[PDB]
């Protein structure tokens, strides 16, 4: 609801980190 | 407010391409 | 008539106004750190916001503000690193005590302002006799933790430390600065350990002195250890683990002192394990392997896994000259165990990477029957920066914690190894290293 | 044939190269040699049978690896 | 969650969605789990590729926790920004940037033998303003020797090329003597420290120069975007922004099952929560549990 | 911040510097009583000598709470400052509502009055579009991703032209 947490609010929100994680998860087993 | 997400790298180390100064201050003073 | 949350609400209504000059926010930070308000984060945040937004600065204002940021234990890198400009523009007008507190508080947060540290070094080395050794100890701490490997003011501070009598806190700060600098000067550490004889009013000085004597790996003092064990309920757990690590690296026999240091750490990981950093848990596992004292059943195997986590972390972020170094040492020790051609030395370097049973992956592990032999490379960062060029204490820590697993670590320092002109001399060097510590190989 | 290596041949990698080369000729042909040195390969060998060439190099390996890792990241 | 190799990078970093994942991982390990086996595999191309694509996941939120010093008085906020980026490169597993791009220079031209292809294959990594001057002074020394200059070091043509390119380097304004004496070292530690106290001064001037160039580029790009934006009437602005936001929201909502799409939608709901939390009590800001 | 700090009740600030709050401490032998007086608030505490070194045992570690990112907040701050610079020159526009009376209508050439009324409509357009402050959150997101891709370099995030030039001098002027 309201007043969630601190480290849940410290997150840089619209950084990518997961598109890079998606391509690193679907690239490395496809290249080994 | 949300931006398109890109996952790509830049291998080149270039000057960061300082763009042109637009003429809005002179147009509004005109 | 006397009440602290009324004045905390008043300061919260004082700083939240828009126009505040440097003197108000400086005195507000001093008044905040004089009342120990660590459970309140928003008020410290507002006072750092208005410390960042200020423009004018006096010497006393910036000095008191940096003193309160340092002593309050608050880390916010952006506002304290934008303060470095007001420190540089006001540096010749700062008092020596004030320049000391400014440069020490800026070096505490690790600001990478090299013009600040060069100018502060020249100021403190041109006029030395005005600075009491507390002031040059603070300047040495600030230039050591501020990203500078400067040796000139280190020697100029060692002269004053060898000349006059200093206090306990100054000596502890000086040895902490020398331990991050990585010098291990015996001639200076003997002149600085003579002040730890009256007993120290605080345990943070004794903890930092123990960690410094462990990281430079000389020995204990048996009264610094007793000043640590005397009221071991006051130190922070992140202070106590590095203190125990500095005791274990210097080979501490006061097992009661290790129990008294674990008596605050084991409730801290018992309440919440997640608050401490994993490098500190690795230091705890090193101290638990060397001292051998008993730990709770949930924390012993936990730090056993945490040492593997931090070891794989330090190996994965390798400096890539250490990668070439362990490749060179592995090729040399594969020549030494016998592989005279390139495909067989490739097949031997391929089979030296067996995993340790706690989860880590070892770079050079040799196996025959019951005995396992590890080879440990010490490139340049784990070496002392002085003229003996000895390894630092983390080397002996890693050796003693690998010997608890069934390995016989032959430490190969790289000041000796890369000075050899061929591959065969490297093979003979690693044979002299391995045959000395485990003659079965 | 005509082999080209980055380094001169050791007597283990010579036997290894001869054993790994005889599966590229379609008989029990007694393949001959003609060792050549070019450092433009980053290790390995490039066998040249004078009608066909098999590129067992390391530089060709890393360039083909770069082409494949560029062709996957534009598809994922 | 993490897969035992990403969590080995996130230990020293201080970004929030990595620190909470490491804290949940240590919550798993303290509450009765064993640590998974670290892979003793992945030959060198896969090793440096996964380093490249795993340090990306720890650098890319690290840029968003670093605020630009756009339009500030004094060069010290630029020093703040460059020190933050240095700390991010340290926590990402990269080295000092000088020795890192030196490692990239050695990696690029391990197979180059003459000096013209060592200036060709490192064209992407050095400035073209400097590459043109080095190519022209090499064409001058090529007119001197009338032979291709070899990239070996003991050649006299390359020695004259070094003595001319040192003048080219001082012509660029950067002193080659303190840099070469830094990476070549001296006997005593005192005359090494006296060289380092000049090389670090030039190093600070260099990283603050290109960091100030970066913030000047972002200043001019933001000014150009605003001046192309202020020339529109307000209904066109609202329609363009609402249509772009709806289109890039449809691009996220279309991807069903993708982890990045779900994280995108959760961050959208967190942004709406931040708007609601500043809407409830605007005197102090957002509601943070403490 | 480092884990071991070395400050507190030694070279400490002894008094106030502002008229908003007052402070004076007790520099006695072993103990220390602070007396901080701030208008309608009064506080006098009694702290020990080692009570300031236990203060920095726990770290505060102050952090931002941002709507999108701290980088996006800095870019939105610069767009707000540039909107302030444009608003400062839409504030020096001459007041034309004083020339709406009919004694200026009928003494004017008709095309000059068309031009004047269209100039007033143009000012209202410019003032409605320079005070659309909700749109800076979507103007800033067009500067972000190219910058974030520039810092996602394969060599180093803090890399630049000058450091690469210096290391190319170090790579070229050494023996290969």
């Amino acid at each position: 609801a309201d007043a969630k947490a601190l480290d849940e609010l410290r997150k840089p929100k619209f950084s990518s980190k997961y598109l890079i994680q998606h391509v690193s998860q679907k690239l490395i087993p496809a290249v080994k | 407010y949300l931006a398109p997400l890109r996952s790509d790298f830049t291998e080149e180390i270039t000057a960061p391409k300082v763009a042109s100064a637009s003429n809005l201050v002179n147009e509004w003073n005109n | 008539e006397n009440d602290v949350p009324a004045i905390l609400k008043e300061i919260d209504s004082l700083v939240s106004r828009e126009a505040v000059s440097a003197k108000e926010v400086s005195d507000a930070a001093v008044a905040l750190t004089y009342l120990q308000v660590k459970a309140n984060r928003r008020l410290w945040g507002k006072v750092l916001e208005k410390a960042g937004a200020a423009q004018d600065y006096d010497a006393a204002s910036l000095t008191n503000l940096l003193w309160a940021i340092n002593t309050g234990g608050v880390e916010h890198f952006k506002t304290v690193a934008e303060l470095a400009g007001p420190a540089v523009s006001l540096l010749p007008s700062l008092s020596p005590v004030q320049l000391s507190i400014v440069v020490e508080a800026l070096g505490g947060a690790g600001v990478k302002n090299y013009e600040l540290y060069n100018k502060a070094s020249a100021v403190v080395v041109s006029k030395i006799g005005e600075f009491k050794p507390a002031e040059i100890a603070r300047v040495l701490y600030g230039v050591a933790f501020g990203g500078v490997n400067d040796v000139a003011l280190a020697k100029a501070a060692g002269k004053v430390f060898a000349s006059t009598e200093v206090d306990s806190r100054t000596a502890a700060q000086a040895l902490y600065a020398l331990a991050k600098l990585g010098r291990a000067d015996k001639a200076t550490v003997d002149a600085l350990l003579k002040s730890f004889k009256k007993g120290t009013e605080s345990a943070s000085d004794a903890a930092a002195a123990s960690f410094a004597l462990g990281s430079l790996s000389f020995k204990a003092e048996k009264a610094i250890v007793d000043a640590l064990k005397a009221s071991a309920g006051d130190l922070a757990p992140a202070q106590a683990v590095e203190a125990a690590y500095g005791l274990a690296l210097s080979g501490a026999t006061d097992a009661e002192a290790f129990k008294a240091l674990f008596g605050v750490v084991a409730p801290a990981i018992e309440k919440a394990p997640d608050a401490l950093e994993v490098s500190s848990l690795a230091q705890l596992h090193v101290a638990s392997t060397i001292s051998g004292a008993k730990l709770p059943a949930a924390v012993g195997s936990f730090v056993a896994k945490a040492f593997g986590l931090a070891a794989d972390a330090a190996r994965l972020k390798r400096s890539s000259a250490e990668s070439a170094l362990v490749a060179d040492v592995a090729a040399a020790t594969a020549v030494a165990f016998g592989a005279q051609y390139r495909p067989e030395v490739a097949s031997a370097v391929a089979s030296y990477v067996k995993t340790a049973p706690d989860g880590s992956v070892l770079d050079i592990a040799i196996t025959k029957g019951d005995a396992k032999v590890l080879v440990q490379a010490v490139p340049s960062s784990l070496l002392t920066s002085t003229t003996p060029a000895k390894p630092l204490g983390h080397v002996a820590a890693y050796s003693k914690v690998r010997e608890a697993q069934g390995y016989a670590v032959a430490v190969v320092p790289a000041n000796e190894f890369e000075a050899l002109p061929d591959q065969k001399a490297k093979a003979q060097y690693v044979l002299a290293a391995i045959k000395k510590v485990a003659p079965s190989f | 044939c005509t082999v080209i290596t980055a380094e001169p041949l050791d007597k283990l990698e010579r036997v290894e190269l001869t054993k790994k080369a005889e599966k590229f000729v379609d008989a029990g042909f007694k393949l001959v040699m003609q060792e050549k040195i070019d450092k433009k390969l980053l290790g390995g060998f490039v066998i040249e049978f004078s009608d066909r060439r098999v590129d067992m190099s390391t530089a060709k390996k890393v360039e083909e690896f770069n082409n494949f890792v560029n062709k996957l990241v534009l598809s994922i | 969650a993490v897969s035992k190799k990403e969590v080995l990078y996130f230990l020293s970093s201080k970004d929030a969605e990595s620190s909470t994942a490491v804290k949940s991982y240590l919550k798993s390990l303290y509450a009765g789990a064993q640590v998974e086996a670290t892979e003793t595999d992945a030959s060198e191309l896969i090793a440096q590729l996964e380093k490249k694509y795993l340090s990306a996941q720890v650098v890319e939120p690290g840029v968003h926790n670093i605020a630009l010093p756009l339009g500030e008085s004094g060069s010290a906020p630029v020093k703040r920004y460059a020190a933050e980026l240095f700390n991010l490169g340290a926590q990402a597993g990269f080295e000092c940037p000088f020795i890192e791009v030196s490692k990239k220079f050695g990696q690029e031209t391990a197979t180059s033998e003459t000096v013209k292809d060592v200036l060709n294959k490192t064209k992407s990594y050095v400035s073209a303003d400097y590459n043109a001057a080095l190519n022209e002074v090499l064409s001058s020394v090529e007119a001197e020797i009338n032979g291709p200059v070899l990239f070996d070091g003991k050649t006299e043509g390359f020695k004259k090329f070094a003595a001319k390119a040192k003048a080219v380097a001082v012509s660029r304004g950067l002193p080659a003597d303190t840099i070469l004496a830094y990476c070549a070292g001296s006997a005593n530690e005192d005359a090494a420290d006296k060289v380092s106290k000049e090389f670090f001064t030039w190093f600070e001037s260099a990283y603050t120069a290109d960091a100030a160039a970066e913030v000047k580029a972002i200043e001019a790009e933001a000014a150009s975007i605003l001046d192309r934006h202020l020339a529109k009437p307000v209904a066109q602005i609202r329609k363009e922004q609402a249509s772009a936001y709806a289109s890039l929201l449809k691009r996220a909502e279309t991807a069903k099952g993708a982890k990045w799409a779900e994280k995108y939608l959760e961050d959208v709901k967190a942004v709406q929560w931040f708007d609601a939390s500043v809407a409830e009590a605007p005197a102090s800001g957002p509601k943070v549990a403490a | 911040l480092t884990t071991f700090t070395f400050s507190g009740l030694q070279d400490a600030p002894v008094a106030a510097l502002s008229g908003s709050i007052k402070l004076n401490v007790a520099a006695k032998a072993g103990k220390a009583e602070v007396t901080v007086a701030a208008g309608a608030a009064k506080a006098a505490t009694q702290v020990s000598a080692a009570a300031l070194r236990k203060l920095s045992g726990s770290k505060i570690s102050l952090a931002e709470v941002a709507r999108i990112s701290v980088l996006h907040s800095s870019i939105q701050n610069y767009l707000l400052s540039l909107s302030n610079e444009r608003y400062q020159l839409l504030s020096q526009w001459p007041d034309f509502t004083t020339m709406y009376g009919k004694d200026f209508y009928y003494r004017a050439h008709p095309e000059d009055l068309k031009k004047f009324y269209d100039a007033a409509d143009e000012y209202y357009k410019l003032y409605e579009t320079v005070t659309e402050f909700d749109s800076l959150s979507a103007l800033a997101s067009q500067v972000v991703p190219n910058y974030a891709a520039r810092r996602r370099s394969t060599v180093h995030p803090a890399i630049g032209s000058t450091v690469a030039d210096g290391a190319f001098t170090n790579f070229l002027l050494s023996k290969q």
